[PDB]
């Protein structure tokens, strides 16, 4: 077991500099403070000499504010000097109440330190492929090369020849400043069609379904999880994946702690402790935690078959409708009453690839969705009595004939799940029917991934459906690829084939550049374009570390992440906060928004020199000298209620910030929006929510049924609580890599014994799409035939065995993956030290 | 003295609430207490060894309570309150003077 | 003055330990609750003739919740936020919200079988110095 | 105490210093020799109104020979094993056998104009703690 042997940390002095910090990582956006002080100063154990006003010579008790773990401490550069830094959860933040997850609590030790030797992988300099390997260079040189190859290729073959992969998310590697800077370059200065997002291979919404219905996916607050009668959690592992939303808001509800606040805020109806339905084919540590805090009686784990959520939801919708367990006044006042004709190709296909589901009235949707309890039981493999009880827990009125309050939460079990558009619709039907949108204790929401920080010019040019960018690249199309803050090599679908072809195409450009004179730039440029014209690809990577796809790239530009810059984003509550810079960018790294502006300025110069002043003029408006310039040009001018939000005002409001959209500014307070759709007016032209006529049609993505039928195991996939995303920071963090040097694949002990497998063994998962490796982790709670592999992991990429299969809107159907498992080798010696016990807490 | 029972209660507050609003947590609310029955509080899930020791008939008199806050574990073998239990018997007496309010 | 100076404290005798039953201990002072534990198998940090006696801080390194032992799985379990620690593998967090594996005691068994703690390998919950 | 406790010692006044002539000094006590140096150009760790006043350990970090100052080059020069240190670049070893750049002083100029040293950015030669 990895031990730091740090016996003692520096005490934060009374006069330490305080910085408001939102967590770098997940949607929850837990509040923190960064305290910095000079390297040659320290705090005293007496109250007058430390930041807490507490005597630290005495043991502190459970939930103390006057403590921090080693991972919360580092030494970092600030205004070009080494300072102590502690990055501590804010006890006074309403989100976390001073909770920090295993991830956010290591912001400090996953920071860059020369003095303590943390994250020396961090990029410091521009790198260019020349002289037969990657070589550090100047910004001026690197940007000039990128612009000369980009300008030539789009001038010669059109903007369609420029391919872009980029973050669209908030927090570190995203945020309002960085989405605006990249958005303005590719959508204002240019009209880039062939752009994909960090987690999906086209420029699409995860949730067109809810949005087409007029229900924005983040419509509630975190309090509603405290105030619900029932929580319906669909394809979320919230304890691992939305940790402090679960711990600080769901738990109090399930335990009754919430009952006092319920009665104060909603007298005039009955309130028992919250119950929870969990729709997930796999028994998680989330199912366990719920049982253990509210008792098995109050928890309905619906262990559906993989990708059958839509059948379950249509049956709940049918049953609830037939009983009249619906908010009649809500339906009549706030939803579309006008009948509309089914598309010709219904129910197999929508009116088009663009519109796979039919929007309609309550009554048309019910008859469309219509499914018997018996049939859903067949499809889901649930028992009738589970589905009926789930209906009662959602629908059946409370004593005085009062409406049951239900918060509906979903994430990637649904979104990366079967028939994204229809499943998303079928779940919204339930929340709409029961008037659980825009009321206390309600909502039908994404539980989220990253924080949100999206502001970009119009993407109208991109189309719907948008270009399947990975298929363009695999098919030998495009000339230049700009990659910002994502790593397809670890996280895209059909990743094995993506890598096979991506390597061949970038290799063609590499061989050309190794063979050509660099010091004569024009000859270097012409050798690149000639190689592109033979089917090569010139690749530029904008990142903070050397990525896996970066091993195929010709130019690397080093980015500064949150904390090295000011960054604004909002949580799964729309809670907007300013992360205040507390440290310096490593080496010459610069914020993504300022890289975009610099590339824009270089595009302007190169295009002027090539003698196209008209195209060059499109790349004006990029004179930003700091991330705040990007905030003011982007969020301030373009966000709904942006005119009320500045850094100064956001700073004054601390880690609680304010809920978007902002309605006004009154004496040092931005006024916000606690809940969306409180007036029952939805995000549509006429203000009515639409229901969705969303009939079950099996596994809708091409080749999925075939893959299920022709392979022995389900390769379910997703997150570990310890690992953040593709382990870009974690891979140089001994604590995480000590726990999982290989990605685990959760396997039933009986399944392992039948396959000659023991704990720790290295196994090849293989199928039609490709092959990959993982370490077998014996999991008693796992159903036979059903495995779970950690995703996006550098030492074994699950994406290699996910097919190219998407829905009609190019949403990647990652979760419905089947393959075979054979042994590669016996447990490597480096797994011998691993615990193989249950992740499930025992009372 | 109940003043320096509040200081000793810092070791309970994580699992136990007392005063206006006090709700069940990892442990049951501890309002009143002196005059309440074992396995008493409504809502809380007591262990098959804390239910078994209500069956026979008990109360939280100050002598039964001193034995618990000193060695909870083997004194009521199978109790969900695993925890060393206050070793100084004058602190057992301070925190119960705090419990005397509420 | 450069390192923390750790007392060599007497905790128990090897004779005081029953197989799989945690003996409640404090190290390096009264307010640093932990346990000794015989595991009936040879493991990392283990002392005594079988090399099966381990010592751990028993205050969750996440938020200071007292931990509880499960005899069936031989795991510390936190009822705070559901952390699990494996004292067969050096107190590795099997799952949990701590950024630390369970702080573990440097044990020495003298000739009479008296067990001593000479240090801790991680920062104890609720103190910014393992020695206060 | 997790860190070394540096005293805040008066060493001189801004007015005592001539352009490019080192003033002999000692910090953090009298047995650690060093200089204050006004370089006439703005530099790393350089305090005063021109940002050009620097303070350094003048004992070679290799094996502790005292360093000479070259007025012409503005460099410290070690007659021990020919090491050269650049006081205009935070004491970077231009060339030499030391595994450290020249230990430099955290200087503060007061309103009255007195120069206090409050810290040192590297281990001084011949002490295993900067404050003994
Ligand atoms: N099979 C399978 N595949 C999946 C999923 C799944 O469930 N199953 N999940 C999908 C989902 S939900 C997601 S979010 C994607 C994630 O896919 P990726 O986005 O590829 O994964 P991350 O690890 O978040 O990648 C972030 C990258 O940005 C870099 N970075 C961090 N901060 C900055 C910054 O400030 N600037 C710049 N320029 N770069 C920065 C990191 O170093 C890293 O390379 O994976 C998807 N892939
Ligand atoms: N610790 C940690 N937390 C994170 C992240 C991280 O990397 N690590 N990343 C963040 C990001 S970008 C995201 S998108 C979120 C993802 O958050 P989640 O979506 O909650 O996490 P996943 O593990 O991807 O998948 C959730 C659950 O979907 C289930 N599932 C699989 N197939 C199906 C199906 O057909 N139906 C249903 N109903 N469920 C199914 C899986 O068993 C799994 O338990 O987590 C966020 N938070
Ligand atoms: C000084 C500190 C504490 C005091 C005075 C205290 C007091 C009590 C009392 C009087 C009871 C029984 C009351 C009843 O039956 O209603 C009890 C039960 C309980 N306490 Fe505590 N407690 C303390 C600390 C803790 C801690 C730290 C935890 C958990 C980590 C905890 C968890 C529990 C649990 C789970 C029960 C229920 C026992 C069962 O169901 O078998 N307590 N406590
Ligand atoms: S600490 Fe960070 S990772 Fe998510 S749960 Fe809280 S935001
Ligand atoms: S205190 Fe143990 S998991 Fe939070
Ligand atoms: S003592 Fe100065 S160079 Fe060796
Ligand atoms: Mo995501
Ligand atoms: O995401």
């Amino acid at each position: 077991a990895f031990k730091r042997h740090i016996d003692r940390l520096p005490i934060i002095p009374a006069d330490a500099k305080k910085h408001n910090v939102t967590c770098h990582f997940c949607i929850v956006g837990c509040g923190y403070h960064a305290y910095t002080w000079p390297i040659n100063k320290q705090g005293g154990t007496d109250p007058q000499n430390n930041i807490f006003g507490v005597d630290l010579s005495e043991q502190q008790q459970a939930e103390s504010d006057a403590w921090y773990s080693p991972s919360m401490y580092n030494v970092v550069k600030q205004d070009g000097r080494d300072v102590h830094v502690v990055i501590k959860p804010d006890h006074e933040c309403v989100v976390n109440s001073g909770l920090g997850s295993v991830r956010g609590a290591r912001m400090a030790e996953t920071s860059f330190s020369e003095a303590r030797n943390t994250q020396q992988q961090r990029l410091t300099d521009p790198l260019v492929w020349r002289y037969g390997q990657m070589q550090p260079t100047s910004w001026d040189d690197a940007l000039d090369l990128v612009a000369r190859v980009t300008a030539k290729i789009v001038k010669e073959k059109g903007e369609d020849a420029l391919i872009v992969s980029a973050f669209d998310h908030g927090g570190a590697g995203g945020g309002y400043e960085n989405t605006w800077g990249t958005g303005k370059l590719y959508f204002e200065a240019m009209k880039v069609k062939n752009i994909r997002i960090h987690n999906r291979p086209a420029y699409n919404s995860e949730v067109h379904g809810t949005r087409d219905m007029g229900v924005g996916e983040l419509n509630n607050c975190y309090e509603d999880a405290e105030l619900a009668d029932t929580i319906v959690a669909v394809g979320t592992n919230a304890l691992e994946t939305q940790t402090n939303y679960f711990l600080n808001h769901w738990i109090p509800n399930l335990r009754g702690e919430s009952l006092g606040k319920k009665k104060e805020l909603m007298p005039e109806e009955p309130h028992e402790a919250g119950r929870i339905i969990i729709v997930d084919p796999r028994r998680t540590v989330t199912v366990n935690a719920c049982e253990q805090t509210a008792g098995a009686d109050n928890v309905l784990h619906l262990a559906i078959n993989s990708g059958t959520d839509l059948a379950l939801f249509n049956a709940l919708f049918t049953y609830i409708a037939d009983k009249g367990w619906v908010d009649r006044d809500f339906i009549d006042k706030s939803t579309l009453r006008e009948g509309t004709a089914r598309p010709p190709l219904y129910p197999a296909r929508g009116v088009s690839e663009a519109n796979p589901g039919h929007l309609s009235s309550f009554e048309d949707a019910v008859e469309g969705c219509r499914m018997s309890i018996e049939e859903a039981a067949e499809i889901t493999g649930l028992d009738a009595a589970q589905i009926i009880k789930a209906a009662e827990w959602i629908g059946m009125p409370k004593e005085g004939g009062k409406r049951r309050r239900v918060m509906f939460g979903y994430e990637k079990g649904l979104i990366w799940g079967n028939d994204n558009y229809r499943t998303n619709g079928a779940l919204v039907n339930l929340a709409l029917a029961t008037g659980n949108i825009g009321r206390p204790g309600g909502g039908v929401v994404r539980l989220g991934g990253h924080q949100e920080g999206y502001v970009r010019p119009s993407d109208a040019h991109v189309g719907r459906p948008a270009a399947y960018v990975d298929q363009l690249l695999i098919g030998g199309q495009g000339g230049v690829h700009h990659i910002w803050g994502c790593d397809h090599y670890k996280t895209t679908l059909n990743a094995h084939e993506f890598k096979r072809v991506y390597k061949k195409r970038t290799d063609m450009v590499k061989d050309a550049m190794s063979a050509a004179p660099y010091g004569d730039r024009e000859a270097m440029v012409n050798a690149i374009v000639d190689a592109i014209n033979q089917g090569g690809l010139f690749a530029v990577n904008v990142d903070i570390i050397p990525t896996k796809i970066g091993e195929a790239c010709h130019v690397i530009l080093p980015a500064a992440t949150s904390g090295e810059m000011n960054l604004t984003s909002m949580n799964g509550e729309r809670r907007m906060r300013l992360t205040e810079r507390y440290m310096d960018p490593p080496g010459q790294s610069m914020p993504d928004c300022l890289i975009a502006a610099r590339l824009a300025n270089t595009m302007e110069r190169v295009l002027t020199e090539m003698g196209d002043v008209g195209y060059a003029a499109q790349f004006k408006g990029f004179d930003w000298q700091t991330e705040e310039d990007a905030f003011m040009d982007g969020y301030n001018k373009n966000a709904h209620g942006g005119e009320f939000v500045t850094y100064e005002r956001l700073s004054a409001m601390g880690t609680n910030g304010f809920q978007e959209p902002a309605t006004g500014f009154t004496d040092g307070k931005i006024e916000g929006t606690q809940r969306l759709y409180t007036d029952g007016v939805f995000s549509t032209d006429d203000g009515k929510a639409r229901f969705m006529d969303a009939p079950w049609r099996g596994l809708q993505a091409p080749g999925k049924q075939q893959q299920k039928d022709s392979h022995k195991y389900l390769i379910n996939n997703g997150r570990a609580n310890v690992v953040w995303q593709s382990a870009y920071l974690d891979q140089e963090n001994d604590f995480v890599m000590d726990r999982f040097p290989y990605p685990f694949i959760e396997m039933n002990p009986e399944d392992m014994a039948e396959a000659g497998l023991k704990e720790g063994d290295l196994v090849e998962i293989y199928n039609d799409a490709g092959a990959t490796q993982a370490m077998a982790y014996p999991t008693p709670t796992a159903r036979r035939g059903e495995t779970f592999m950690l995703f996006g992991f550098p030492t074994g990429v699950q994406g290699n065995v996910t097919s190219a299969g998407t829905n009609e809107l190019i949403i990647p159907n990652y979760k419905q993956t089947w393959g075979n498992i054979r042994k590669i080798s016996d447990a490597p010696r480096n797994v011998a030290h691993l615990s193989f016990k249950s992740k499930e807490y025992q009372s | 003295n109940a003043e320096k029972g509040a200081v000793v209660f810092k070791k309970c507050a994580a699992c136990h609430a007392v005063g206006d609003g006090a709700a069940n947590k990892v442990g049951p609310e501890l309002n009143g207490l002196i005059g309440r029955k074992v396995a008493g509080v409504e809502g809380f899930n007591y262990s098959p060894a804390f239910k078994a020791k209500a069956e026979e008939g008990w109360v939280w008199d100050e002598v039964h309570l001193t034995e618990y806050l000193a060695n909870p574990k083997a004194y009521i073998k199978g109790t969900k309150m695993a925890f060393a239990g206050l070793k100084k018997p004058e602190d057992v007496a301070d925190v119960i003077a705090y419990l005397k309010t509420f | 003055a450069a390192g923390v100076e750790y007392p060599a404290n007497r905790l128990a005798n090897i004779s005081e330990l029953t197989l799989n039953e945690p003996l409640d201990v404090a190290y390096p002072d009264e307010d640093a609750a932990g346990v000794l534990l015989k595991l009936g198998t040879r493991v990392e940090g283990g002392v005594g003739p079988d090399g099966d006696i381990v010592g751990f801080s028993t205050i969750c390194p996440h938020k200071g919740f007292p931990l509880s032992y499960s005899a069936d799985n031989k795991t510390f379990n936190c009822p705070g936020h559901f952390s699990v620690f494996d004292p067969e593998k050096g107190g590795q967090q099997v799952w949990g919200q701590a950024t630390q594996n369970l702080p573990q005691y440097v044990l020495r068994v003298a000739d009479n079988g008296d067990i001593f703690a000479e240090g801790v390998d991680e920062l104890i919950y609720g103190r910014l110095s393992n020695v206060l």
